[PDB]
């Protein structure tokens, strides 16, 4: 069917940069608009940041504006989020995924702690 | 210039229940789809059997657009070759489908405190539907071997269920906006448009 | 942000009568239905009991009728089910689940299946035996 796999995901210390990753695979990529979601333990699964077919517009999050980026490269079928000035309140797992939800894939696991 | 009536479809106060999903005819008016593909306030956007930055290109007999409302899971469904509840008892596209799913969060309209409960699903149905078919009956489904007689019971259910959306819930139970455009290619040979 | 804890299951005997407790914590819905539900070693999860918000009128199945009692104290915020004359078909896990209600035409409807639950607790055992 669909398979979503992302990665990148490590333990950063507070204001570190990390850059992580998704392949996607089980659908025309060049033809779908891919988001990123984040969930921590004890809370609910939000949205993160979204980008278009093209990677002409994006939208972010109130919490992350400003210091994340999302872009695409559609001849990888990955999808990348570069994250900056991390937070405490950043620690999650981080999900993407072309409709909404959380643990659709495996997710990666980023841990801003000093 | 004649600009076709997007913002009517895509910004209308209220939506329908995706049982009873609403339907819009597109004529006599020039669209220009990309105003809608380069938005990034669409948190989900697909297409199939087509692509996208040729559909200026291409030419159309029908163009449907259907809105309704559902919750972040379930627009997994609203695809070809899905299974549950929305796609299976109250919105199907068929395996060809050929057009686009557009979805975007819309919890600061849809979800009220204590509950918003005009947004409705059908949750039990004797069969699933064709593709493109929408039911609104509201006749009592018969989950036991005792017949219903039109009255509702404790094995006669009545077949909608309420979402009752919440702001607080997570973002898969957070209501959002669909709208689902439908198109009907001409046929033609390749000299004169495809 | 919103928990169901059920208690007194226990090993009871033929005839003899049980009293499970389900405690409520952090119900902001308007309208809703509680209900308990039972789920037999291998069989499917299906309904025993329901309470509706609205009206709190009382549901239950056919198996049941007349033995079972559903109840609540709001004040409280806990919902109790009496079982009287238990015997040995009894015999499962007992969940205390809730979800919204369905608003169609002005009428209010709690319909009583798994299917419509949003909220479900961890369960109990009910055994009869001996």
């Amino acid at each position: 069917q669909v398979q979503l796999v992302e990665s990148g995901g490590a333990l950063v210390q507070p204001g570190g940069s990390l850059r992580l990753s998704c392949v996607a695979s089980g659908f025309t990529f060049s033809s779908f608009a891919m988001g990123w979601y984040r969930q921590a333990p004890g809370k609910e699964c939000e949205w993160v940041a979204t980008i278009t077919i093209t990677g002409g517009s994006t939208n972010y999050a109130d919490s992350v504006k400003g210091r994340f980026t999302i872009s695409r490269d559609n001849a990888k079928n990955t999808v990348y989020l570069q994250m900056n000035s991390l937070k405490p309140e950043d620690t999650a797992v981080y999900y993407c995924n072309p409709d909404p939800g959380c643990r659709r894939g495996q997710g990666t696991q980023v841990t801003v702690s000093s | 210039s004649n600009l076709c009536p997007f913002g009517e479809v895509f910004d209308a106060t209220r939506f329908a229940s995706v049982y009873a999903w609403n339907r819009k005819r597109i004529s006599n008016c020039v669209a220009d789809y990309s105003v809608l593909y380069n938005s990034a306030s669409f948190s989900t956007f697909k297409c199939y059997g087509v692509s996208p930055t040729k559909l200026n290109d291409l030419c159309f007999t029908n163009v449907y657009a259907d809105s309704f409302v559902i919750r972040g899971d379930e627009v997994r469904q609203i695809a070809p070759g899905q299974t549950g509840k929305i796609a299976d008892y109250n919105y199907k596209l068929p395996d060809d489908f050929t057009g686009c799913v557009i979805a975007w969060n819309s919890n600061n309209l849809d979800s009220k405190v204590g509950g918003n409960y005009n947004y409705l699903y059908r949750l039990f149905r004797k069969s699933n539907l064709k593709p493109f078919e929408r039911d609104i009956s509201t006749e009592i489904y018969q989950a036991g071997s005792t017949p219903c007689n039109g009255v509702e019971g404790f094995n006669c259910y009545f077949p909608l269920q309420s979402y009752g959306f919440q702001p607080t819930n997570g973002v898969g139970y957070q209501p959002y906006r669909v709208v689902v455009l439908s198109f009907e290619l001409l046929h033609a040979p390749a000299t004169v448009c495809g | 942000e919103v928990q169901l804890v059920e208690s007194g299951g226990d090993s009871v005997q033929p005839g003899d009568s049980l009293r499970l407790s389900c405690a409520i914590s952090g119900f902001t819905l308007d309208y809703y239905t509680i209900g308990w539900f039972r789920q037999a070693p291998g069989k499917e999860r299906e309904g025993v009991s329901c309470i509706g918000s609205s009206d709190s009128s009382t549901s239950y199945a056919d198996a049941v009728k007349g033995r079972f009692t559903i109840s609540s104290d709001n004040a409280k915020n806990t919902v109790y089910l009496q079982m009287n004359n238990l015997k040995p078909e009894d015999t499962a896990v007992y969940y205390c689940a809730a979800g919204p209600a369905t608003y169609y035409g002005g009428n209010w409807h709690h319909t009583c299946h798994a299917n419509a639950m949003h909220y479900w607790g961890k369960g109990t055992l009910v055994t009869v035996s001996e």
